């Protein structure tokens, strides 16, 4: 598993 | 009376929050004068996102990619660079509610409170301490990128973190807010993984003093220890060494109560060997060590 | 993912706490439009606490008797009148910081979000749930009479709570905004105790969901139960008994997690009869009761 | 023991 960097969707 | 896990009033913070755009990608910065502080991962698309040159992605940009949005106002942005791993982004308008504040990076085992935020938008006030493997056990979804922790002093806000990103195991690591990641991690989307952690010692004792103040003393004994023996019985259940600057950071609560710090890290040897026997401290059934002498001292009667 | 207690962002209530003197007696007020609510309590004097009459206390005063403070401005307040326990202060400024509100009374087993205040000053916020027999498990010092606690839905703050006193138990019990108790008790220093307490049923399964979209399975089981035998464990351990409407509201969770409520309560019946055996839900030791289906809908991902 | 109204002092 990857970390995630937690931005979102426009 | 009662002790609960109490976060710093929010709204100092909730005034600095903006949202900011570039591409497809928004996330959460804080506007202080006439500077917004956010992560640098804003200039990622999914696909930079594995193995980003941020340096190479910003010089790709001007101002104007960068949209950065207060409530219903839109801020213009007159300039731009990266700190380490936060981008600064110069607007043209000062904010007016920004308050006292400083930049402060925090040590492991010291506790701070986190406003998470959505597109610009504050939906919830939580506290955390920093773990010793410098994560947080915090609460975060995507969008949640660029929400910040902070203490409290007087009206002063000492920013502490700036939340990035979340580990496979469910933790969560992030930056002081000149951009310097707290622990051994970069912003990309790698197998990381923390070093093992271990609780925070003088944490609990200060939990037991509180619990102590507000009434539960079934878990105390006639007994003692010293410092050496005591840390014997820590390394063994994973428990960080107990120093004499922690015995002395505890004076004020062992005076408070008349139970010596020896005396409590007796009772402490006991509860590691023995559980609680279906028994409760503070509400709980396990030891806490989110609390810090400060948050005791500063919650509980004098 | 993550999950913590969470509590609305403080910054519109924060607004609205005022400082009210009456003689050397002192407490928090909120001020909304050109009225500051506070607790009757402010009319006494120590003598006067254990056996008030506070018609009479009231009419011995004048408005100016009533010394209001927000920040640094003294509020003049030009009426006054009594609602049952807690005083309406017209006063002559409408507070600019208004935001929109309500005055809800809330039901047993729902939460809210309290800002602790001393003096008129916000001193930190914490989640609470009004429990089955009307107190609330708070943290909370002399001087924090009249500190509220609410709920934010989009813009609009539903105040809920006003805080007046302790049980000698180190429960907390209060009003609502009309001055209103919550349970049976009244505003004087007597004896007074609560009705025996229960753990809020619907509340542990909605956790217990939120443990399962966290990754906690290990308390799962093949098993499911009925309604009725799950009632009939729930009496004896004081648990609330279920209803068709808790399993109706604890639906939307079920079909996230594509774990039945009755297969849920079936696990939580096998929890409840064999305990933990030294495992952890979502960093607890025990059953957790003070999350709402709303509150964990509201924080997990969907 | 009693109820205590959690007043402070001016």
């Amino acid at each position: 598993a990857t970390v995630r960097l937690q931005a979102g969707n426009a | 009376s009662g002790f609960r896990k109490m976060a710093f009033p929010s709204g100092k913070v909730e005034g600095c929050m903006v949202q900011v755009t570039c591409g497809t990608t928004t996330l959460n910065g804080l506007w202080l004068d006439d500077v917004v502080y956010c992560p640098r991962a804003v200039i990622c698309t999914s696909e930079d996102m594995l193995n980003p040159n941020y340096e190479d992605l910003l010089i790709r940009k001007s101002n104007h990619n960068f949209l950065v949005q207060a409530g219903n106002v839109q801020l213009r942005v007159i300039g731009h660079s990266m700190q380490n791993c936060v981008l600064k982004l110069k607007v043209d308008t000062a904010n007016p509610k920004t308050p006292k504040y400083k930049f402060v990076r925090i040590q492991p085992g010291q506790t701070f409170s986190v406003l998470a935020c959505y597109n610009g938008s504050p939906s919830g006030v939580y506290q955390c301490a920093m773990r010793p493997n410098f994560t947080i056990k915090g609460s975060f979804l995507n969008g949640s990128c660029g929400s910040v922790g902070f203490n409290i002093d007087y009206d002063c806000v000492s920013f502490c973190y700036m939340h990035h990103m979340e580990l496979p195991t469910g933790v969560h690591a992030g930056t002081d807010l000149e951009g310097n990641f707290y622990g051994p991690f970069v912003d990309r989307q790698t197998a990381q993984a923390a070093g093992t952690d271990t609780t925070i010692t003088v944490n609990v004792l200060a939990w037991l003093y509180a619990a102590v103040i507000n009434g539960d003393r079934w878990f105390l004994n006639r007994f003692t220890t010293t410092l050496n023996d005591f840390n014997l019985v820590a390394m063994k259940y994973n428990y960080e060494p107990l120093t004499q600057d922690h015995v002395d950071i505890l004076g004020p609560l062992s005076a408070q109560t008349g139970i010596a710090v020896l005396d409590m890290c007796a009772s402490l040897k006991e509860l590691l060997q023995n559980g609680m026997n279906g028994r409760t401290i503070l509400g709980s059934a396990l030891l806490e060590d989110e609390f810090t002498p400060f948050d005791v001292v500063r919650q509980c009667s004098g």
